């Protein structure tokens, strides 16, 4: 946490706590200027709690004095921490006006609300006057700037503690908090600026949960040496589809090809295999003879043979979920000595003992419905639960990619959060594409974790490049957009 | 204008 | 001084001295970023004295750590003030490298020199290693950024104390110092940024010596109501010229007309008066009959009559300086009950008892040669000597406009510094234009001080608008440029 | 070789060897100016061996004297050839500085390294100080300009003799060397300029191995007379595909159509034939009835019948490789009296006795894996082995197109090198497209050699026209880009 | 870049 | 074109 | 500039 980071900076490095608070407040002023333009025309209402969030707010208020049209502080706390007390004292010596009573109509006479009520010190549900003021701010239509985290967001989870401020702009200190990255918190944060307030870079860099950034993805993209051939770029087998679900294999296979993979082979029940090469003749789509249109133990030996001459196997999209599919998936994965990307129906039937016993690596790519079924919990218990995802990945020796508007990627030691993408991905097929992308990057030589990190970012970024309204995006268009995402990343 | 005059 | 302002902010307002020092150093970092672009590619050599200037330097250095290619501090002091000591301690706890020995070749391995050796605490000539390091920096060709004032400039006078740093960029705190405004200091400052480091606005606004700014001049420009006529905009008489100096009256007269004055009348010895209307027929150029081509007591009564029907009289340009001119000027000014703008040869012959005895106001517009003769001192004693100018204006009840690359305008209570203009004004006639401008603005209703403030600024700014090389600027072109300066001011 | 060409120019034509060396060095200077802009601001470190490469380097160095910021020669040889000795003498009489000892830190004080250590005279592995200096240059991050060939590249093969210089710019004399054209040499060459240093054009034009250029391809493109019909532009049969590999026929067939061929007919096992016309209904895709999804002797007579009414037959893509395919391919080709383009699995099963016995022509299009299997050698023995490719083509009376980042096209008398293309072609299907292109151009009337020359160039150039990141290029997009490559060639 | 990450 | 081919 | 002055 930042809490350790502040403590160490004050207590070991010897930076006065007041210097950190001064730097915090001025960052807020500079950030607002960058967003609003010249501040001198605006009237500011600063809502200060009795903690250090509020102390940061007093610094903001004091620094606007004499330079803007009007500043008023509403002090909502009871007691004040020492630094809040000190900065309150300064605000008042500088000529500032504080009131401790909030009237519904005071929003009327101001243009900007600075929300310095609660930061990382929030504990428990917000009620009483705190709640009523937050609710009035949210109904006011004013520009809202939140200091550190919008008041009411739990900064460790992104959950709303009964009510919370909806900000246009949030200025946070040092590092983003998990609460800005996970929803609903991500939504209520608005535009996020991360301010440097003087922590040693070494401490800032020691945080073990990160946002996946463009620079990180750029440095992981594999090299394309000119003297190369398709084998340079790896071979993927995708075991997918059924008589019910004939489209999934095609989207996965192209997903691998669009990220630069050299050779992609599908194993799909006949005649559904013919669908892939009618759409994309660059694919190899091997026909698998099945009794009733679904993979079963009858196909185990053929699939292991096909596996020998590839670098990675993806399994699951469109397989169906019946007992014979379950038997096949689990015996295949138990015997396969190649990295496996396990998705969709292969997750739904997976025996997790199999994962622990495997010597080769695995990535799992569940949405929360699948994760919920896999660990026998409710969707609400697993959704955005990064600590559960970490425990799962660590216990089963895998990489877990837990899909949602913010995607979590973890191997149990390191956890990354993806924030690219939009609601155009909220449509059948988009998951199938990501599976192929991950397998592809593994085939090109990236680690399972690296392959997942690059893929989730690029997959969301390709969606953002869609030229028309995002709700009309389909998986086939997403595929077309991948090579543009790649170019824009470089 | 808040931090610097030219 | 800022010294009082810092003291009061710490001791009465209660801002910790360390908070001021933190804000100072970070302003330097932000200012360098704004000038250099991204800092991460640069190597910084920070030269720190043992005072608070050096302490500001330690903050700069500490804040570049981990974020730029390399930072080294050379600590040149012996003892450290408490705040310097504290920030040195931080720099070192943050991992920073200090050395106390300077080798000629160390400039080699750095791109930017931060000059935090001496600020406002400079006392006496710089010698020894201090001098040698400053001399090496100046020979290095590196980018130089000075903290507060370039080391070696006396911040109260602008003089060089034996040697001084030549900066590309100077970041000063709160207000500009006189040493940035007067030469040679103005030259060595390079580009000046004034940073807000948290002083109450009231204290910053209480400084009684100011730079004339565009906003100040814009707010003083008189109104032009639509229902007006020439009398609305005043009438000037200019008493000027001689058989030797026939051009001066024309430049003064047009100088009044170009700033919006309604009517301008010249009194000039015949036939030299005909020169003005051949060039600018909008002028009234009254012929004065003289014995030998110079004004004398024979012309006193005619000039007083001409004075009755104007709002202001300018006198002096091109009059010549002989005993009969002296007699006339002094008797005229003693009897004239109108504001007088006294310039050039009228200054050279002026009896200053006359000024004290006058009930009507006066502006005097000497260059340092004329000021030197008027107070019986050397040019070097009077040049940029704002305290002498103030005493003179106060003792003689006038406004003094002491012309130079930085012009000083003072009534003895308030003093303004003008920094517009360039060397194109370093050519005969430019002074004559300014005289007319001042008289013109007085005629339009501005106070003598206000009229001088607006005129010096606009006169320098018009010169800057010259489209070709400044050295080819002549007074006649300057005149043409005045109405453009006026438009650009609005 | 150039060696004969230099000898003949000196000894028969009578050009002084010193004149050639002067022209060589000045070409290097002009080339650097064209790349770097004005040279006067740069410091040059010239590394000279004791041979004529180094002599060329002395001329460079001498010609920079007095015109650039600094020049230093490091002479690394022991003895000097006469012309090197002469030019060393000139460099020194002109005031130049030579040292014979190299210190790791000397790279520090220079901006450009001129690499004149070894040219075509390199024999055996580079070791000792030569190696250490080359390794230091490569770590230096300086701009590297190589004289003739980067030192350490064997100019006949493109192989690295233990270590070699990585150049930004290589200036070669007369003609490009094979070592600039084959990898890894091609990579280490950087940008190649070929300078005219005064050889008779007749000798320069007598080299029998060439780079395929745009002008050559433009002059071979067949005519499109306006009064034409599809028969004017030829008919191709493509015998391809299997139940395992249904996409290959489609990519080959369109490859023929996109280069202007009049009629294209596929013979593909039923129902896989239906895949082609679902994607591109302009294709004729004849169903072939097979026992198990693969061509066999049962289909021989039908395929020979289909052959009678076409101009060229392509065979092999996606056929599979089992005994019945082997029997069919070899009996077909033995009986077929039409030009054949033999690719992929038809190569893998080919009995080369069949090729010798054929009266009609053939082109073979193996990648190095296929070539290796065909001649019973390792990939490393055959890869970029143009002499082996020539012997093979000559012994078997065919054209061999040996695919790689640089493709070799030879009929055993003439050999051409293709350098268009990028790593987007390093993905399944791209070969299948080239097969169709070659067959198409043969059908339009180009010789097998000509058809191969135009096709390899256009196929690589189409890939370069891909608008997004090359790694996302697929065969289907490549097809779309072919007609644009054709337009840009004209 | 010194003060804010986006 | 006289001195250099690209 | 290396070969020709204008
Ligand atoms: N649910 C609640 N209802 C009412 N009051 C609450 C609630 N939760 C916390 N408080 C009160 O809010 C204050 C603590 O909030 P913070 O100001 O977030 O906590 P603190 O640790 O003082 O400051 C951390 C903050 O300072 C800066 O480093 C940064 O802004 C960070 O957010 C205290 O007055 C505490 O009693
Ligand atoms: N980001 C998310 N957040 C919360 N819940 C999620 C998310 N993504 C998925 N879920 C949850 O997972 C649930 C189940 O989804 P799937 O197991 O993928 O089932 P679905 O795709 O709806 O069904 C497959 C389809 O195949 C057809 O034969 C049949 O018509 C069926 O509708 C969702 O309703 C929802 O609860
Ligand atoms: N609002 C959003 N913002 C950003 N990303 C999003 C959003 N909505 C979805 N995504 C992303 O889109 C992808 C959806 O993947 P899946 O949930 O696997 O959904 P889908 O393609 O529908 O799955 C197809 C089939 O596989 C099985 O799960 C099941 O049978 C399902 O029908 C994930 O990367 C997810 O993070
Ligand atoms: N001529 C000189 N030669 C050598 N040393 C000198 C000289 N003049 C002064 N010093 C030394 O320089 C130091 C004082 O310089 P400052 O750092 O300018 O003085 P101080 O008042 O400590 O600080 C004022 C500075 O701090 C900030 O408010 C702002 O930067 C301002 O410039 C002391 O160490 C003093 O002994
Ligand atoms: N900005 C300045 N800084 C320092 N000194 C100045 C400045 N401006 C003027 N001076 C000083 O004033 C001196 C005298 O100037 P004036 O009194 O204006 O004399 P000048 O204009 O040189 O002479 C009038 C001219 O009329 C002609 O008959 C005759 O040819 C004479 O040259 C200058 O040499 C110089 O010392
Ligand atoms: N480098 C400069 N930068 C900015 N402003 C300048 C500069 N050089 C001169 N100026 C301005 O140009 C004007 C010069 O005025 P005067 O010195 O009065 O000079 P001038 O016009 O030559 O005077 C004409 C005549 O009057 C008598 O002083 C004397 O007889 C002189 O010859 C003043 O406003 C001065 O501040
Ligand atoms: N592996 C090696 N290790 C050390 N020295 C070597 C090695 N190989 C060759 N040499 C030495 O390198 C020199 C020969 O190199 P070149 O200068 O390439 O040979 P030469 O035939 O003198 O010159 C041909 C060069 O001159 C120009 O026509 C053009 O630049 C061409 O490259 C001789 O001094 C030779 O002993
Ligand atoms: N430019 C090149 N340079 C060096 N080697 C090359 C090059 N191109 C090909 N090769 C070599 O040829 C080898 C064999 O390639 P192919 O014979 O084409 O085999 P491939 O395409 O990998 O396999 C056909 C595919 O069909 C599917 O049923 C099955 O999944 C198999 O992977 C490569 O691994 C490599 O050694
Ligand atoms: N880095 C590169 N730069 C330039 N050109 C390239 C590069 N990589 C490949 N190419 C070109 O792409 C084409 C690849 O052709 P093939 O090696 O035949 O590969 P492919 O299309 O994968 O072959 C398909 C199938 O046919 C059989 O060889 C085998 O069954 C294989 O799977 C050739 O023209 C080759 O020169
Ligand atoms: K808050
Ligand atoms: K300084
Ligand atoms: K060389
Ligand atoms: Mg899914
Ligand atoms: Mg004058
Ligand atoms: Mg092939």
């Amino acid at each position: 946490h930042m809490k350790e980071i502040d403590e160490l900076t004050i207590k070991e490095y010897g930076v006065d706590s007041r210097i950190l608070m001064e730097r915090a407040g001025i960052s807020v002023v500079l950030a607002m200027e960058e967003e609003l333009g010249n501040l001198s025309d605006y009237r500011f209402l600063v809502l200060c709690g009795g903690g250090n969030n509020g102390g940061d707010g007093f610094v903001v208020a004091r620094n606007l004095l004499g330079v803007v049209k009007d500043v008023l502080v509403v002090f909502l706390g009871k007691k004040k921490t020492p630094d809040c007390e000190y900065n309150y004292g300064l605000y008042k010596k500088f000529g500032g006006k504080v009131v401790e009573q909030f009237e519904p109509s005071i929003l009327n006479e101001f243009d900007v609300v600075v929300d310095a009520i609660f930061g990382t010190g929030l504990r428990g549900e917000i009620t009483g006057e705190y709640a009523e003021i937050i609710n009035l701010v949210n109904k006011s239509g004013k520009v809202v700037v939140s200091v550190d985290v919008p008041s009411g967001i739990d900064s460790n989870t992104g959950k709303v503690l009964r009510t919370a401020v909806k900000a246009d702009l949030t200025v946070t200190f040092g590092v983003p908090k998990i609460g800005h990255i996970l929803f609903p918190g991500r939504d209520l944060t608005g535009k996020l600026k991360v301010a440097n307030i003087g922590h040693p870079v070494h401490l800032i860099n020691s945080i073990n949960r990160y946002v996946i950034t463009r620079e990180m993805v750029r440095s992981l993209l594999p090299e394309r040496p000119r003297d190369s051939h398709k084998g340079t770029y790896g071979k993927v087998l995708i075991i997918a589809g059924s008589r019910l679900y004939s489209g999934a294999p095609v989207l996965s296979g192209m997903g691998s090809l669009k990220v630069g993979t050299g050779l992609v082979k599908l194993a799909v029940p006949f005649p559904q295999n013919l669908i892939a090469t009618s759409r994309f003749p660059e694919l190899i789509s091997v026909p698998i003879d099945t009794e009733k249109g679904f993979f079963s133990l009858q196909n185990l030996q053929e699939c292991l043979e096909l596996s020998k001459d590839v670098d990675v196997v993806a399994i699951g999209p469109g397989l169906g979920n019946n007992e014979h599919v379950r038997e096949f998936v689990n015996e295949f994965l138990k015997t396969l000595e190649k990295p496996a990307v396990i998705d969709a129906d292969a997750i739904n039937v997976l025996d997790t003992s199999v994962l622990k016993e495997r010597k080769s690596p695995a990535v799992l790519t569940p949405h929360p419905g699948e994760m919920a079924r896999l660990v026998k919990k409710t969707v609400g218990d697993v959704k955005y639960n990064y600590e559960l995802a970490e425990e799962f990945a660590k216990e089963n020796d895998c990489v877990l990619v837990l899909k949602s508007a913010t995607t979590i990627v973890t191997d149990g030691e390191k956890t990354l959060f993806n924030i690219t993408g939009n609601t155009g991905l909220s449509k059948g097929g988009s998951g199938d594409v990501l599976t192929g992308m991950i397998a592809g990057f593994i085939a090109q030589g990236l680690s399972p974790l690296e392959a997942s990190t690059v893929s989730v970012y690029l997959h969301g970024f390709a969606a953002e490049l869609f030229e028309q309204d995002e709700r009309g995006l389909t998986a086939s268009e997403l595929l077309r957009l991948i090579p543009e995402a790649i170019r824009r990343l470089k | 204008a808040w931090l610097f005059e030219a």
